[PDB]
């Protein structure tokens, strides 16, 4: 019944529902992947509003579509919920008519689209969610790093940021990534993650959570200490000089 | 029909099925796996008519990884077979029902045991130490309802079933082209590809 | 407050429906058109104005026919009009079909009557800009009526909507009163071309066509059709005569 | 046409009302006095037939109604409004419980269902909250005896004694007072009375006041015999002359 | 119970020539032993130089002409009046007939 | 004033008008402009195509609807595209059904009833074109105005568009003359071509500019454009 | 139309914030203070019964702890009446659980469903959100016991102690400046009543205002087991941990 | 507020014409038609170096003898593209044979004013028009190698050259002396190539800047960078050379 | 925010504009009406007012003939008046084919009232302004009269008066009554209770009517119908011969 349009077009040319649903990305904690020569890694930060939490079960920023695929974000959470739902959804589906797994670019143009579809559908907000999406296509070992926002548009990243602050570590990474020499081991990829996100999350140990995926669904995320440690031999590359 | 056969030993579940594809006047096929994995510690064998069989067989599986990949949990035999049992009671009712039978086996993870389920399409669904779909039963249960014993190695069931695939060559009409099978264990699925000579 | 007129179906503090009264506008502001209750049937009229010589004579038709024994000619929006009619045909068609009988004219009036009144409920909708005369003849007699965008409607002896409304109404109540014992229907279709004409004063800037269609018990046989040729004319020249 | 009201009517405002509810409780305030009283073997409720004109029979009208045969309902507010609900709760009752147990609901139940019915008054699109209060008593075998209102919130609470309208604020005072735990169906009638009189401008009468009970079951308002487990309805609205001789103990 | 179907006999034939073809058929039109017409046209020309036969049962053969053609007439409002190549005639065709393949047009047709 | 009561087509102003509909009207104003005229053999269309640059074509102004019947637009090229649409399957319906053929003058009235519906239902729009529709029938030749009021109006000729106005006189004054044009289609173009330079002003009518149809007793409606116009400018 | 009367309950603000979501939450700041605790061998669920009489029957009464399984339960802050139409659903969908996999409802997982059904008001269907908060409180045996909270906007999370309602900060200081990983049943028991005495509105604390409900694994059974407390338990309860 | 199919007083659809703009401010895409085929050219415009600007498609293939370049919002073309895609491919199985380049892009012009919230006419739902214009390019043999320009208005036009997005105006006005009809394909690669780095902000190279174009023989084909740099550098040599 | 007076949403005082501005339409026609109750009958006056002389004043009419037995009088535009008069005589069939009885006036009077509640409710629909006013010689209850507004209101009466000078005539009949002491005309014959309807009608409103200037509509014991101008006449002759 109810199919207002709340996605138009304003005299400039604008359509400020989906313009609106960016601000709501750019609130968001902020979220980051750098992709390797043999992997690739996501790391968000964890808001500190109220701390008093149950880590262990309270949702994670990083989410697994597929064996082979996963996908975070920065915005609204209700919201990433049924977009990582429709992603998962298709991707059993993929593999049912297929008979293979959805591709990171293919997973990443499914969402895309959907979003699309909620900024020019009667009776809908679009989603106050941009995402990043990363893994290895199917028998592959090349990385994929993809990013969606509102709009519904889509593209292939080295490295790249969103959420609050993604401005700066943007930047942090555009001078410290160097598509020539991509960081050609897990270990310094992810060095270079939790550098980038320290730019903005003001010493977190335990407000910097890192996932990171390898060649044949091989997801793993790392805890505290292991990524502590990071912190550690980091501040003092600072101090050092 | 084809044969779907099950047997839970001390620590694992077997599952025998055979290899012949069959249409009409020609055997189509004699390399045929009537299974499907639902998860690392669920498989499920089954048999009935041409297309139902995978078109359901799929479909559970589709669902129950979905599961997997939205509860980053792995559901137990139980709670899977539930499940099955749901969809063909469904299915029994509705306007073309899946005429499928099945046998479910795993290794409950949690309980640390291995389970037997043996559905057939009407959703009807009971837990046992040994089961089968089809004819196959009425020249198995008898040799197991005899050489049967609860704590028998995962090696005595395979031999148990060896018993059992030679009375079903030997009795039976059709030539199924012999069986696959394959093991459920606390380390997962596995398939014996020696019993060709086992 | 205010702003009682910008929706269809809302009250103003008076108990008022600005939107109907704004349609009222439309019609008024439309061309003339009359019905005259003769005593065997009902002879209708219409002003037709001739917008420049290119409108083919005698081609752009007003006044319609709902099934075979009713005449509808209304002033206003004329696709409002249209629309109309299309709705009485159905419901006419209705009607005949499950009761066989063609359809009483006061029955088709009220069924016009009911769905114009819808138009008056709902915000989501326009009331019509017309207003109608119509009638005919049935199992009891001729009847006349006319009905508003309000969805209002009467029987009348004599009706007129439009432009020339008041001329004609001026007109119309003379002959109520200098023929008590009734009016025939060739008297009828001749005094509708006079009223007509003089109605055309509050518009004698264009020049116009006239266009008479009647349904008369013994004229003809219960059934509506259109006044042609020379009675047509010997009408046109008996009112052109008394126009001086 | 099509109700293009698709979207509610009733939403939040910066400072997290909804008005529509809100408004609507004014309309409840507005409304004649209604008030009930929990007794120990029984529950009473009241409100006062304010006949809207000499002329009109205010017989012809009940504002306290059977739901069930053991439970009653009396409003304050839209008179109109509290119709349609007595209908709609007296369906609800079959349709959502008896057609499925073979028995009458639980007080708190089918007061829960016209609960849910307003709550929906309050979000569903194109419409507007119900304006009225009720009070719903009732008796069950598990539950006992008991009182409860409903908001147009789409609330519900229950009292030992309360009321809702006009004068409720004076009323409700005037209940703490005389209520105890231990009081006799006959004494919370007599209570309901007085605290009816303050509300009461003009006549106070059998005819110019409504009041039913919830007691003992009526066996000679059963209609019919020969089944002992039947024994008849312990709702019962008193009559006028029944009023009346309560009225002189007064 | 009521058949949907009949028979109305006919035959056709069709020739094709290095430059030309031909489309023939009796034209008798019959329903059992009786006949119903010594003259019923049973191949049309449907204009774009195609000639059509749909023979058998005569309801069905009519109502595909009638469809076929239909189906030019629009081609060329929808392409530019641009000419039907045959083989796209054909493969029209075949689509017009499958879409009843569950309730047929009990008719053998030839171009 | 104007401004409460323009917002959609299910709202009148206080005078009786409805804005939304008039803004349509307006659309086709904006448009090039395009002839229309009939004699009794014969009905005739003219049209102005306007082209974006000069990189660009120029947009086709006239549509067919059956071999009897045929119309130009002026306003919004998709409305006519759709109207014309609705109007072909009308015709051919008419055919399928009653192996007969659509009369222009219903043809009409379809219209009329069909743009009617987009002036009282909320969230429908008007249709932003005008068309002239001319054709021959059982009834002779015949030439109609659309207007997407729902006004249809049978004429011997008429123009719409920008600059209109000056063919709609030219020919209220030709009357007489081209109405007898009859067994002789090429009298009756010119006629038309003049018609309508008489609306011209930017530019004068050039081949791939020039837009004539024609449609009568044994002509099956056709449309001339570019070097099939040339005898004619 | 009915554009006019369209409140749009579900667009962005300039500023990226949902509107009604935000207001939804401005009325849940005047409910009843909500607790809930988690120790190690059990949780606790404390609120406080906004406004009260002497005659409100508290026996028969619950307005902000509802059982929705055997193992969960949720304690309110908002409109009752819309929590309630989102307790019914949540009961139904545990019982769905377990019909299709013959196993109880995985807390979480309830937890999901319901949050999912609030975001949806969020995102479309033009009506407003729901007006509650929710406090969950369960143990199943994948997580043990946990504890999350759901609000309006359709988001949730996990806590070891949190609040809702109104005076969430006050409370949220308080315990946050208490709470101990170590903690036990009893602890979190007298925690929340003494978080509640000192941020209730009202005089004093007293029975007649709380609804008391805790989930422990009473070790002679070894099954866990909701208590939600009769108005005397609390009584007791209450001049135990002193505040009689 | 104001239906979303309403009515300008001149006339005119806000939607529409607001959609216009949204494209003003999209990338530039130019297309030039030569009787040796079309070229089809557009403006990557990567907003940040990390970006792998190859992962930016805004040349697409809709069937082997037609394809389009877009501009504005994009992400509304994917949509377009599919049902082109669908349309091409659907008359080959009804037709056994090509689709038309004109009935092609008549096709996706009717998706267009496929919109409002209830528009009396039959089902139209799609809550907006679509933020993106398209240069559809393609070949048939009914009108040879043709161009065309399709707007959310529903209309479209065919050029022998157009450019649409952020630098057009300045460019179309480039084209309307550059172009005449005996072109080369060649020359309109540079001519594409040239009036793109003119009205780009960034410095034209391989990498923010694609070609592509259609011809009979080997049909819709886009440019890998190898072969557009040496074009690129073909171009500046000749320029420098006066 | 002020759009609740646009449509039937509360306004802060709680109340119903649109409901009130119904109300308003009311008496939009200038007619009044009265309804008594006989010992048997009940009869309901209604002023008639045809100002027009083209009108053909047989068409006027603001009584309705639901059934054999239930007569209604609209006080209100003639537009509602009709659609209302309809869904009562559907309403009616339907209810006889259902239960196989004939509908009760007070039931058709609930089922019409219940209705206008739902447009007191309900944004897309709005009030009828009309009060109707239904009446009967209910096989059950006796002489009925049963009046609903556009507020879903409705009651049954003694007797009842609407319109514009309505409290001028309900004052007139309460003392009428306080005098009586009994709730209804003590008359056999319903030409009688007429006379006395249009007797008070007189002295209530100060006026002198002639077989024109008024509509009567009686309910006897299994029909009810109108009078003719002549019934009228005739009767206007018996008052007119007492005073």
């Amino acid at each position: 019944g109810y199919d207002r349009a709340l996605s138009i077009f304003s005299p400039d040319g604008h359509i400020f529902q989906v313009e609106y649903a960016l601000e709501a990305v750019k609130r968001g904690t902020c979220a980051v992947g750098v992709k390797g020569k043999n992997c690739v890694v996501l790391g968000c930060e964890r808001r500190s509003t109220l701390k008093l939490q149950d880590t262990r079960i309270t949702p994670s920023k990083v989410s697994k579509i597929d064996s082979h695929v996963v996908l975070s974000f920065s915005g609204l959470n209700a919201d990433s919920r049924i977009l990582i739902e429709k992603a998962r959804v298709e991707a059993q589906s993929h593999r049912l008519t297929l008979e293979d797994p959805v591709t990171v670019e293919y997973l990443t143009r499914y969402v895309a689209g959907v979003q699309q579809r909620y900024t020019q559908s009667g009776g809908v907000r679009p989603f106050g969610v941009s995402t990043l999406i990363a893994g290895f296509d199917p028998r592959d070992d090349e990385p994929k790093l993809y990013q969606t926002e509102p709009s519904g548009i889509y593209s292939s990243w080295s490295a790249q940021t969103i959420g609050r602050n993604s401005k700066t570590v943007r930047e942090f990474l555009e001078k410290n990534y160097d598509r020539k020499e991509p960081p050609a081991t897990v270990e310094e990829c992810v060095k270079l993650t939790v550098r980038s996100l320290l730019e903005v999350v003001q010493t977190g140990a335990k407000n910097i959570e890192i996932t990171v995926v390898k060649p044949d669904s091989d997801i793993v995320a790392l805890s505290s200490e292991e990524i502590n440690q990071y912190v550690t031999q980091i501040e003092q590359e600072k101090q050092e000089q | 029909m084809d044969i779907i056969l099950g047997i839970r030993v001390q620590d694992s579940v077997i599952l025998a099925s055979s290899k012949a594809v069959t249409r009409g006047i020609s055997v189509l096929k004699d390399s045929d796996d009537k299974t499907r994995q639902l998860s690392p510690h669920t498989l499920m064998s089954f048999a009935g008519e041409a297309g139902d069989t995978v078109q359901f067989a799929e479909y559970i599986q589709a669902n129950i990884q979905l599961y997997s990949i939205r509860e980053d949990y792995e559901l137990s035999p139980q709670a899977v077979s539930s499940f099955v049992r749901q969809e063909l009671a469904k299915s029994i009712r509705s306007r073309r029902p899946y005429q499928v039978n099945v046998l479910i086996g795993g290794y409950d993870k949690k309980k640390n045991k291995p389970e037997l389920y043996q559905i057939d399409y009407l959703g009807t669904k009971v837990e046992l130490p040994y089961g089968a779909h089809g004819y196959s039963g009425f020249y198995t249960f008898s040799l197991l309802d005899h050489h049967y014993r609860p704590d028998m190695t995962t090696e005595e069931g395979l031999d148990l079933l060896k018993l059992c695939v030679q009375e079903l060559e030997k009795r039976m009409p059709m030539d199924f082209k012999g069986v696959i099978v394959k093991i459920v264990d606390k380390d997962g699925i596995r398939q014996v590809d020696d019993f060709q000579a086992q | 407050g205010t702003g009682y007129d910008l929706s269809n179906s809302v009250f103003s503090p008076d108990g008022r429906n600005f939107q109907v009264e704004y349609a009222v506008k439309a019609v008024e502001n439309g061309t003339t058109s009359i019905g005259i209750k003769c005593n065997d049937g009902v002879v209708f009229a219409v002003e037709k104005l001739i917008t420049s010589k290119l409108l083919v004579p005698q081609k752009n038709v007003k006044i319609q026919v709902v099934d075979r024994h009713i005449g509808c000619v209304y002033s206003g929006l004329i696709p409002d009009g249209r629309h109309l009619v299309n709705r009485g045909r159905e419901e006419a068609a209705s009607f005949k079909k499950l009761y066989k009988t063609p359809i009483p004219i006061p029955a088709f009036a009220d069924r016009l009557g009911q769905y114009v009144q819808a138009h008056t409920l709902y915000n989501s909708v326009r009331p019509f800009g017309v207003s109608t005369i119509f009638g005919g003849v049935d199992k009891n007699g001729a009847h006349l009526y006319m009905l508003e965008p309000s969805g209002s409607y009467w029987g009348y002896k004599g009706a007129a909507t439009g432009k020339g409304r008041q001329s004609a109404k001026a007109e119309l109540e003379k002959l109520v009163d200098h023929h008590p014992e009734g009016l025939s229907a060739r008297e009828a279709v001749k005094q509708a071309a006079k009223i007509i004409y003089l109605a055309h004063e509050d518009n004698k800037e264009k020049d116009f066509e006239l266009e008479i269609s009647w349904c008369s018990l013994s004229e003809t046989n219960g059934l509506h059709k259109f006044v042609k040729g020379d009675l047509l004319q010997e009408a046109i020249d008996f009112a052109q005569k008394e126009i001086n | 046409m099509t109700d293009r009201y698709s979207f509610s009517l009733t939403t939040f405002s910066p400072s997290g009302k909804l008005g529509q509810i809100d408004y609507a409780l004014t309309a409840v305030k507005q409304g004649v006095t209604s008030l009930g009283i929990k007794a120990t073997n029984g529950v009473v409720i009241a409100t006062e037939k304010k006949s809207s004109s000499p002329l009109a029979m205010s017989e012809t009208l009940s504002k306290v109604s059977l739901l069930t045969p053991d439970i009653g309902a009396v409003y304050s507010g839209m008179g109109p409004d509290y119709r349609v609900l007595v209908d709609k709760s007296r369906k609800v009752a079959h349709t959502s419980y008896k057609r499925i147990y073979g028995e009458y609901p639980p007080t708190k139940l089918l007061v829960s269902e016209v609960a849910k019915i307003m709550q929906e008054a309050t979000q569903s699109g194109g419409v507007r909250p119900f304006g009225v209060s009720l009070l719903i008593a009732g008796h069950d075998e598990f539950n006992g005896f008991s009182l409860y209102q409903v908001d147009p919130s789409g609330s519900y609470f229950p009292w030992k004694a309360t009321a809702i309208g006009k004068g409720s604020v004076a009323a409700k005072t005037f209940l703490e007072k005389r209520w105890n735990d231990e009081l006799e169906l006959e004494d919370a009638i007599h209570i309901a009375l007085l605290t009816l009189k303050e509300s009461v401008e003009g006549e106070f009468n059998g005819d110019t006041i409504e009041l039913a009970i919830i007691g003992d079951e009526n066996p000679d308002l059963l209609g019919y015999t020969g089944i002992p487990t039947d024994k008849g309805p312990r709702f019962r609205k008193l009559t006028s002359q029944e009023i009346n001789d309560r009225l002189e103990a007064l | 119970q009521f058949n949907p179907y009949g028979d109305n006999g006919g035959t056709i034939l069709g020739i094709a020539g290095e430059d030309f073809a031909v489309l023939a058929g009796d034209t008798r039109n019959i329903t059992d032993y009786s006949i119903n017409s010594r003259y019923e046209p049973k191949v049309f020309d449907c204009g774009d130089n195609i000639v059509m036969s749909a023979n058998g049962f005569a309801a069905d053969g009519d109502a595909l002409v009638k469809r076929f053609k239909n189906s030019v007439k629009w081609y060329h409002f929808d392409h530019n009046d641009k000419k039907l190549s045959i083989n796209s005639a054909a493969r029209n065709i075949q689509h017009l007939l499958y879409g009843k393949r569950f309730f047929p047009y009990y008719v053998h047709t030839i171009i | 004033f104007r401004n409460n009561y323009d917002g959609d087509t299910v709202t009148f102003s206080p005078t009786g008008r409805l804005f939304q509909v008039e803004y349509a009207l307006e659309a086709i104003k904006q448009g090039s402009v395009t002839v229309g005229l009939r004699s009794n053999t014969h009905a005739v269309l003219v049209a102005l195509k306007r082209n974006a640059d000069e990189l660009s074509s120029y947009q086709k102004k006239i549509i067919k609807c059956d071999e009897h019947m045929g119309l130009s637009l002026a306003g919004l090229a998709p409305d006519a595209r759709v109207l014309s649409n609705y109007l072909r399957q009308q015709c051919n319906y008419s055919s399928l059904v009653f192996n007969r053929k659509l009369a222009v003058e219903r043809a009409g009235h379809l219209l009329c009833d069909k743009a009617q519906k987009n002036t009282q239902s909320y969230g429908g729009r008007p249709y932003g074109v005008g068309l002239l529709i001319i054709g021959y029938d059982k009834s002779g030749a015949h030439l109609l105005e659309f207007q997407p009021s729902g006004n249809v109006t049978e004429l011997y000729g008429t123009a719409i568009g920008a600059r209109s106005q000056g063919a709609k006189t030219y020919l209220e004054r030709t009357l007489d003359t081209f109405i007898k044009i009859d067994g002789n289609p090429d009298e009756l173009i010119k006629a038309g071509v003049e018609a309508i330079s008489q609306s011209l002003r930017d530019e004068s009518l050039t081949v791939d500019n020039l837009s004539i149809a024609i449609v009568g007793k044994d002509t099956p409606f056709t449309i001339y454009d570019g070097e099939a116009v040339a005898k004619y400018i | 139309g009915s554009r006019r009367y369209d409140s749009r309950t579900t667009i962005f603000s300039p500023e990226g914030r949902l509107y009604q979501v935000e207001y939804a939450l401005e009325s849940i700041s005047h409910a009843g203070t909500a607790i809930g605790i988690m120790a190690s061998d059990g949780i606790v669920l404390a609120a406080e019964r906004k406004v009260t009489s002497t005659l409100l029957e508290q026996d028969t009464s619950t307005e902000k702890l509802y059982k929705l399984n055997d193992k969960i339960a949720v304690a309110v802050a908002g409109l009752t009446a819309d929590a309630e139409i989102l307790i019914n659903t949540a009961r139904i969908h545990a019982q769905n659980y377990l019909k299709t996999y013959n196993e109880d409802i995985p807390v979480e997982i309830l937890v999901r469903r319901l949050s999912d059904i609030k975001q949806g008001y969020t995102q479309h269907g033009g009506l407003r959100p729901f007006g509650v908060s929710f406090i969950y409180a369960g143990y199943d045996d994948r997580y043990g016991y946990q504890l999350y909270t759901s609000n309006p906007s359709g988001n949730y999370t996990g806590w070891k102690a949190i609040s809702v309602g109104a005076n969430t900060s006050a409370a949220q200081t308080l315990l946050q400046m208490d709470y101990k990983d170590d903690m036990k049943v009893d602890d979190a028991i007298e925690l929340a009543l003494k978080t509640l005495s000192k941020t209730t509105d009202s005089s004093a604390l007293t029975y007649d205002r709380l609804e008391f409900a805790t989930i422990r694994k009473g070790a002679n059974d070894g099954e866990v087991y909701q208590k939600i407390f009769k108005p005397q338990e609390i009584k007791d309860i209450l001049v135990k941990t002193g505040i009689t | 507020d104001r239906g979303v199919s309403t009515f300008s007083p001149e006339g005119r659809l806000f939607q529409v014409e607001y959609s216009l703009e949204a494209i003003k401010l999209g990338s530039t895409a130019i297309g030039i038609a030569t009787k040796e085929g079309v070229v089809l050219g557009v403006e990557k415009r990567a907003t940040s170096p990390l970006l792998e600007s190859d992962s930016i498609e805004k040349i697409v293939e809709i069937d082997r003898h037609i394809g389009c370049a877009m501009s504005g919002l994009t992400a509304d073309a994917r949509s377009m593209i599919e049902h082109a895609r669908t349309a091409a491919v659907t008359h080959n199985l009804y037709y056994d044979e090509d689709i038309n380049v004109e009935s092609l892009t008549q096709s996706v012009c009717d998706l267009a004013l496929r919109f409002g919230e209830g528009a009396s006419g039959e089902e139209r739902l799609m809550s907006r028009p679509f933020g993106v214009a398209l240069l559809i390019a393609g070949h048939d043999a009914d009108d040879g190698y043709q161009l065309f320009h399709a707007e959310p208005s529903g209309t479209f036009y065919r050029y022998n050259a157009k450019a649409i997005g952020s630098g057009s105006e300045g460019a179309q006005a480039e084209l309307l002396n550059e172009w005449h009809s005996s072109l080369t394909l060649k020359e309109a690669e540079l001519l594409v190539l040239k009036i793109l780095k003119q009205v780009m902000e960034e410095k034209l190279d391989e990498n923010n800047a694609q070609l592509s174009c259609i011809t009979k023989q080997d049909g819709f084909k886009i440019y890998d960078n190898e072969k557009t740099a040496e074009l690129i550098k073909e171009l500046k040599e000749k320029e420098a050379a006066e | 925010a002020g759009y609740d007076r646009h449509i039937t949403i509360f306004s802060p005082e709680g109340r119903l504009y649109q409901v009130e501005y119904a109300f308003k339409a009311t008496n939009q026609t200038n007619i009044n009406s009265l309804a008594v109750r006989g010992k048997d009958c009940t009869v309901v006056i209604s002023q008639k007012k045809v100002p027009d002389k083209l009108l053909d004043p047989t068409t006027v009419s603001y009584i309705f003939c639901i059934s054999r037995t239930i007569g209604m009088v609209v006080n209100g535009p003639i537009p509602d008046a009709r659609n209302a008069a309809l869904r009562a005589k559907a309403e009616a069939a339907e209810f006889r084919y259902k239960y196989g009885y004939d509908m009760p006036c007070d039931v058709l009077a609930k089922r019409m009232a219940n209705l206008s509640q739902i447009y007191t409710q309900r944004a897309y629909m709005r009030p009828l302004g009309v009060i109707l006013t239904f009446v009967s010689v209910d096989e059950e209850l006796g002489p009925s009269i049963y009046k609903t507004d556009p507020a879903g209101y409705y009651v049954g009466y003694k007797a009842t008066a609407t319109g514009p000078k309505q409290q001028e005539i309900t004052t007139n009949l309460e003392n009428h009554f306080k005098k009586s002491k009994i709730d209804h005309i003590n008359e056999e014959s319903w030409e009688k209770v007429v006379e006395f309807a249009i007797t008070h009608m007189i002295d209530a409103l100060g006026t002198e009517f002639s077989k024109n200037d008024l509509e009567v509509g009686v309910a006897t014991k299994d029909k009810f119908f109108t009078l003719s101008a002549e019934n009228i006449e005739e009767r206007l002759v018996a008052i007119a011969e007492q005073d």
